[PDB]
């Protein structure tokens, strides 16, 4: 296709240069026949010869640069097509003075009649759900795959189409909030690990605003301190593109160490323990439940023996709260979906 | 369709065979001598048409010197040559027959240059594919280059070398255009013509000066645009986590300082190309100034005619008209030099050198050319046709033992005895060919319809294939629709349950899957289609409850193995890790059998 | 004319767009005037008055080449400075449904190839287009003034030029 575009473009400039040579013949014959049997004094005739040669030189460059200007203005058409896109409408309806300086003080996460979608056209993936969360209430969420588990963690940051509801933390409405103030102070950690290339200090803290004692204690409470201190950089060492210098469990563990530098009140997790083994997984649950007493920790369960020592357990099957009770109560009821999930595991 | 295939002289693997045949004629000079040995035979043909053009374009000024000197001014039949070449109609029809032949030979000399650039593009794309099929993964992982730099090299630097070869015979006409124009100027005006000397020496010192300042712009420009494309690629890959952490202003100001640091080099580049085209288009008007005031002042007047004036004006215009392209020519050849140096930096990179199948025996495997060995002294007796689990903590070697048996690692010591053959391998991060879902599952095997309906039903792809808008024919991947990740891991391990390759290296399939779907992997498929026929499945997972279903267990800790063997062997000899697995599964009462 | 050249002229600005046209057409018409003064200076049979204003009319053509050159680099550099620094801040404030429904190679394609084309590949083609078609239309302004017989021949060649341009342009697109 590039040789056919070549031979077509040379066909066009062959016929345009042949038309320009016909211009040189017609203008040359009429400039000698306009001055033989008349008087035109030959400087205008040599002017017409030189500018007729300028027509023959610069006609093919005109049509070549016009077709190249069309093909290069297609790039401006592509960037102008991308440029008038949708914005997320970042500013909220509340004034920023009315939210506190210490906004995440204690977590009264009220949920009433929530139902989400992802856009306008789709089905509701969450059914009508309601919960009342205490600030010392370290809840967990089980379920099946596709039942609304990661969408329930993404609905706290207005990432999905929350078209209704009463998702209000601390008496202040979350839809009436600035989005940088909302997604600053609350911290999710995803299942798929995303790291950025550069250094470890930047990949935990890109502002360089927290201390090295806080980064070393966040690697202490992740258990990656003996891994990174035995590396030849120690700290400020190279993480490459995609995090492919390290393992996938180390990529999830750097996502944990990036989650632990910004302090919180509303630690929410996805299933971050997917690629981690059960030994260091049960080590890391024993640290961060004890190192974070006051902070409300929500975690999507991937292993239910990790989730078994929580305060209350939500069970989300097909987008609805089937169960919201004590884990020993749902274990002793012995027909429940939480009991069959812990029965199918072990 | 119906444009048809290209002929045999412009195929890839007809050229690239000539390019590797130029390689065994024994840095970047070997690539340049290989290109001048390979494609120079048709490059001198396009230069032959380029030099047969524009000496026939030198009939313009001789025609103007003919007819304006005419127009100011056996013995009864015949016409001599000085009477023949001093009439305006016969010289004007000779001007028409000159421009048709020179403006056909120019469009032939464009075509042979663009056709050899296209054959250079095919040969260097096949040589870049033969380099990338032998590249080690330590080039991509540990440091040196990126995947975006490797696919950016074929998208940019191949096209920069090709656009240099589009303008390659124009540089070899730049001697012969100026020299024959100087001798044709010396025929017309004589010794007053050489004091139009702004052209005839060019100040090609200052042209070489602005060429090396365009080199000083251009190397920093390509380094900053590769850094900016690397930063924009990691930002748009991680925009979900960057929006959720609200770090978009911090990463945007990093990309904006990279864009302004590129933009200062673009300020220097556009100012230096501006003074190059100012020097380039203000030299010949100054040359007709110093030759036309210098004809009638400082030199006594030898026949200042309209014929010699418009002959010298059209001769300076035909002398100036290929000189207008020279700033694009020098930016194309400095883009070629940075292109072939980044090409020669890529092709010299690091590369790849009785009951059982694989006999890794005392093998030290290392990820690094200079570092300590990651995999330590290990001895593996993986059996034929049986399920085998590699278990361990984070960063003990559970993917590097699988990549060691492929030969991806740097083997320091030991020996690996295979049967290498085909091996079904679904990796830790999954991989999606950007096609239809069925063509990602088939993966250039024969279309077995009953096995294809079996492995959908083995690992439950039917309710997530019913939700798709085209089912099997949905375009998943990067180009096209986005999946969840739970379907991506299942769609990567469903193609390694299919491909008949008899050694299955299943890396961890139960990250993104739940308990019920992981058991539906574990009941049918694994233990029912991979142990149906005698297929060796090496299934490393962290899901320790499937260690009952294990004919061989390899334990991993800190780069070495502890012991290999079965679960009753781990019951007999070790017992500390057996009591650790009894405490981790919370199966204190029953036994791991 | 598409919408993209309208967005190109608005993003460059009218203060450099007015300096784009009113340097170049003045430079090509004084090129027509110095070649007409070269025609009239050879019609000799007044001494050096067709030399001195030819000298100052060539040096004004030299500095008009300079202001045309700094205008074309400053328009290309200003549209490199302004288009990127707007697409980046408009595309980072997108919703996540916009990233979910698009190919990622399209958004990386419009930050690499089209930002490569807009920066350095466009203004060399713009200066060659403006210089080449303005030299061609001022050359056609030269041969009307010498010869009025050319205008009855000019219309069928421009008609077959426009017919071969359309007849090529559908196949080339
Ligand atoms: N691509 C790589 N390049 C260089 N070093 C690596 C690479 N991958 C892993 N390593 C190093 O090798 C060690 C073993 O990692 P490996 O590849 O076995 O992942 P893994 O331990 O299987 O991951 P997981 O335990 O999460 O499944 C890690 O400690 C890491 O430091
Ligand atoms: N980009 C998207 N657009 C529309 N629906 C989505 C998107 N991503 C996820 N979903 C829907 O959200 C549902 C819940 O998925 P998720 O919460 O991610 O995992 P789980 O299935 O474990 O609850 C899925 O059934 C899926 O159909
Ligand atoms: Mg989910
Ligand atoms: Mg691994």
């Amino acid at each position: 296709a590039s040789l056919f575009l070549t031979a077509a473009n040379r066909w066009l400039e062959v016929r345009m240069e042949y038309i320009g040579a016909c211009v040189v013949l017609i203008a040359a014959v009429t400039s000698i026949s306009n001055s033989l049997h008349r008087e035109l004094s030959a400087g205008l005739v040599g002017l017409g010869l030189t500018y007729a040669l300028m027509v023959s030189n610069y006609l093919n460059w005109m049509v070549r640069n016009l077709a190249d200007m069309e093909l290069q203005l297609g790039a401006v058409k592509r960037i102008h097509g991308l440029l008038k896109t949708e914005a997320e409408s970042y500013e909220g309806l509340l004034a920023p003075s009315l939210i506190p300086k210490n906004w995440p003080d204690q977590g009264k996460i009220q949920i009433q009649n929530l139902s989400v979608r992802y856009d306008s056209s789709l089905k509701p993936v969450l059914k009508h759900v309601n919960a009342l969360i205490a600030p010392g209430q370290k809840i967990g969420i089980c379920g099946r795959t596709g039942s609304g588990k990661s969408s329930f963690s993404l609905a706290f940051f207005r990432m999905v189409d929350t078209f209704e509801g009463h998702i209000i933390i601390d008496g202040i409405d979350i839809a009436k909030l600035p989005l940088h103030t909302l997604r600053s102070r609350l911290s999710i950690i995803l299942q798929d690990p995303v790291l950025f290339s550069g250094t470890i200090r930047f990949n935990l803290d890109p502002e360089r605003k927290c201390s090295d004692s806080t980064l070393w204690e966040a690697l202490e409470i992740a258990q990656l301190k003996l891994v990174v201190k035995a590396l030849p950089g120690g700290l400020d060492a190279i993480i490459t593109e995609g995090g492919e210098n390290f393992s996938q469990g180390q990529r999830q563990l750097f996502c944990l160490a990036r989650a632990f530098v910004r302090k919180t009140s509303i630690f929410i997790m996805d299933e971050a323990t997917a690629s981690i083994d059960m030994a260091t997984e049960n080590i890391l649950q024993k640290v961060v439940m004890t190192a974070f007493a006051d902070r409300t920790v929500v975690t999507i369960a991937h292993r239910v023996h990790t989730i078994l020592s929580a305060d209350l357990v939500i069970v989300l099957k097909r987008g609805a709260i089937l169960e919201f009770d004590k884990p020993e109560k749902l274990l002793s009821r012995k027909d429940s979906v939480f009991a069959s999930f812990v029965r199918a595991d072990k | 369709r119906a444009i048809g295939k290209l002929p045999i002289a412009m195929r890839a693997l007809t050229n690239y065979q000539r390019l590797c045949e130029a390689f065994d004629a024994q840095g970047a000079r070997a690539i340049w001598q290989a290109l001048s040995h390979a494609f120079g035979r048709r490059l001198v043909l396009s230069s032959t048409f380029r030099i047969l053009a524009d000496l026939l374009g030198f009939a313009g000024p001789l025609c103007i010197f003919g007819i304006v000197d005419h127009l100011g001014k056996l013995g009864v039949y015949f016409v001599s040559s000085q009477e023949f070449l001093a009439n305006a109609y016969v010289l004007a029809v000779l001007l028409f027959l000159a421009l048709l032949l020179q403006r056909t030979f120019l469009q032939a000399s464009y075509y042979v240059a663009i056709e050899t650039g296209i054959n250079l593009r095919g040969a260097i794309q096949t040589k870049i594919y033969n380099k990338i099929m032998h590249l080690s993964t330590s080039n991509l992982s540990m440091g040196e280059m990126t995947a975006g730099q490797i696919c950016n090299l074929v998208a940019i630097d191949t096209n920069q070398l090709m656009w240099f070869f589009f303008l390659c015979p124009n540089l070899w006409a730049m001697p012969v255009q100026i020299i024959v124009g100087v001798i044709l100027l010396y025929y017309i005006l004589g010794v007053s013509a050489l004091i139009g000397a702004a052209v005839i020496i060019l100040l090609a010192p200052v042209q070489y000066f602005v060429a090396t300042k365009l080199s000083q712009a251009q190397r920093s420009t390509l380094e900053y645009s590769n850094e900016r494309l690397k930063q924009t690629n990691e930002m748009l890959r991680g925009i979900k986590l960057l929006k959720l952490y609200a770090w978009e202003n911090i990463f945007r100001t990093r990309v904006e300082t990279t864009r302004r640091k590129e933009m200062t080099s673009l300020r220097a580049f556009a100012i230096y190309t501006s003074i190059s085209i100012f020097m380039n288009t203000a030299i010949p008007i100054a040359a007709v100034l110093i030759t036309f005031v210098g004809h009638v002042s400082f030199f006594k007047e030898a026949d200042f005619s309209p014929s010699v004036a418009f002959a010298s004006l059209s001769l300076f215009h035909i002398l100036v008209t290929p000189l207008f392209l020279l700033s694009s020519v020098v930016r194309s050849t400095v883009k070629a030099l940075v292109s072939v140096q980044k090409l020669s930096e890529f092709l010299s990179s690091a590369e790849i050198r009785d009951n059982c199948c694989v006999q890794i025996m005392g093998g030290y495997f290392t990820w690094t050319p200079d570092g300590i060995p990651t995999l330590s002294n290990i001895t593996i007796r993986i059996p034929r046709g049986q399920l085998t689990m590699i278990v361990g903590q984070v960063g003990c070697g559970k993917s590097s033992l699988l990549l060691a048996a492929l030969g991806e690692m740097q083997k320091v010591s030991g020996a690996v005895f295979w049967s290498r053959g085909p091996v079904a391998y679904a990796s830790q991060k999954p991989w999606l060919l950007n096609a239809t879902v069925e063509e990602n599952i088939i993966f250039e095997s024969p279309f077995n319809k009953q096995r294809y309906k079996m492995v959908i039903e083995a690992c439950s792809l039917q309710p997530d294939i019913d939700i798709l808008p085209h089912g099997d024919q949905t375009q998943i991947g990067e180009r096209g629709i986005n999946l969840s990740g739970g379907q991506r891991q299942r769609i990567s391990v469903a193609r390694a349950l299919y491909q008949h390759a008899n050694v299955v290296f299943l890396d961890d399939p139960f990250s993104a899957l739940d308990i019920h779907l992981s058991d539906h992997l574990m009941q049918a498929g694994i233990l029912e289609l991979l142990r149906d026929d005698k297929r060796t499945v090496v299934l490393v997972t962290h899901k320790l409850q499937y260690l009952p279903h294990a004919d061989w267990i390899i334990a991993m800790k800190d780069g070495t193995i502890q012991r290999e063997g079965t679960l009753k062997d781990f019951q007999r000899s070790e017992c500390q890790l057996f009591e650790h697995w009894k405490t981790l599964m919370n199966r204190q009462d029953q036994e791991l059998e | 004319p598409w919408r993209a050249c309208a967005k190109y002229l608005s993003s460059a600005g009218i203060l450099l767009l007015s300096l784009l046209v009113f340097s170049q057409l003045l430079k090509h018409m004084v090129l027509v005037a110095i070649d007409y003064w070269l025609a009239k200076w050879t019609d000799s049979a007044d001494q050096t008055v067709y030399a001195m204003v030819f000298t100052v009319l060539c040096s004004l053509g030299i500095v008009l080449c300079l202001v045309t050159s700094v205008t074309v680099e400053w328009t290309g550099l200003k549209v490199a400075k302004r288009l990127h620094r707007s697409l980046l801040n408009r595309i980072i404030l997108a919703p996540m449904r916009f990233f979910e429904t698009t190919p990622l190679g399209s958004i990386l394609n419009r930050f690499s190839s089209d930002c490569n084309t807009i920066d350095q590949h466009i203004p060399s083609t713009l200066e060659c287009l403006s210089r080449s078609t303005l030299l061609c239309v001022s050359a056609l302004a030269v041969i009307s003034y010498v010869t009025p017989v050319f205008l009855v021949a000019l219309l069928p060649l421009a008609i077959v030029c426009y017919f071969i341009q359309k007849y090529f342009r559908v196949a080339s697109r």
